[PDB]
């Protein structure tokens, strides 16, 4: 599984002056044992579609 | 006096090294001194070179500065304890 | 667990500026007295023809 | 350290000093890559006003400049004191 490139969502200026993107609360967290294998289900039904 | 010395520090590293170590802050308190430079290259021989050009101008004004308590680092400081 | 993963997301630009003045004292030309060899002989145990 | 003082210990105290300080300041220098905590203060390099955020780490781009011989020379000269 890949991530997307980490500076789509936010460009730094100078040294401190960078954007903040909008949805920044969950781009900062992390999945659980449970909530990755819903995960797991969603790539499931799209590879087989109906 | 650290200020006339310190101010032929700058002159001979300009003179001899040029384009390297720009100087951006001088403090100067009782028996310290204090440069915020910036290093415009992570080299072995030019590094090597310019802190040569330091020793020789404390050195040609009379002092006796040692290599042992000479700070040059990029991530510590010390000043007045 | 803030600092685990090494980061990359902020470029170094002062970095960036230090390798474009190091490219510009690249020596491309050569300044030589003699110029190079070009052609050689080899002798087929002749006295005329080589 | 309690062993070596005391034979005479204002004056092995006093010279066994240098080495024990200057350990504490070249410690973390030299690793690639570096934790820091962030932080963000006026344009000049002695403002006082400054804001802190939280930790992260970061590439070290001094990694190859301590094979250099000034800190090989003045390690030894610590090693010797």
């Amino acid at each position: 599984y890949i991530a997307p490139n980490p500076r789509i969502s936010s460009i730094t200026l100078t040294q401190r002056i960078t954007t903040t993107g909008p949805f920044a609360i969950l781009t900062g967290s992390t999945p659980t044992a449970q909530q990755l294998n819903d995960v797991r289900k969603i790539y499931l039904a799209l590879m087989f579609p109906g | 006096h650290n200020m006339a010395i310190g101010t032929l520090m700058q002159r001979e590293v300009g003179r001899e090294q040029p384009g390297v170590l720009t100087f951006l802050s001088e403090q100067y308190v009782g028996d310290d001194t204090l440069f915020y430079t910036k290093l415009h290259t992570t080299d072995t021989k030019v590094f090597d070179k310019v802190a040569a050009s330091i020793f020789d101008t404390v050195a040609k004004c009379g002092h006796e500065a040692s290599p042992s308590k000479t700070m040059m680092t990029p991530y510590s400081v010390e000043k007045t304890q | 667990t803030a600092t685990r993963e090494v980061d990359f997301t902020v470029p170094d630009v002062q970095k960036i500026l230090d390798d474009i003045k190091a490219l510009a004292a690249e020596q491309v030309y050569k300044i030589v007295k003699v110029p190079s060899i070009s052609f050689r002989h080899i002798v087929m145990q002749s006295r005329d023809r080589v | 350290f309690f062993i070596l003082c005391l034979p005479h210990p204002k004056k092995i105290n006093n010279v066994l000093r240098a080495p024990y300080s200057w350990f504490v300041k070249m410690w973390g220098v030299g690793a690639d890559p570096i934790v820091v905590l962030q932080s963000t203060a006026g344009d000049d390099r002695n403002s006082k006003d400054v804001f802190y955020d939280k930790f992260r780490t970061e590439p070290n781009r001094y990694k190859a400049l301590f094979r250099s011989s000034f800190y090989n020379e003045s390690r030894r000269m610590n090693e010797e004191k």
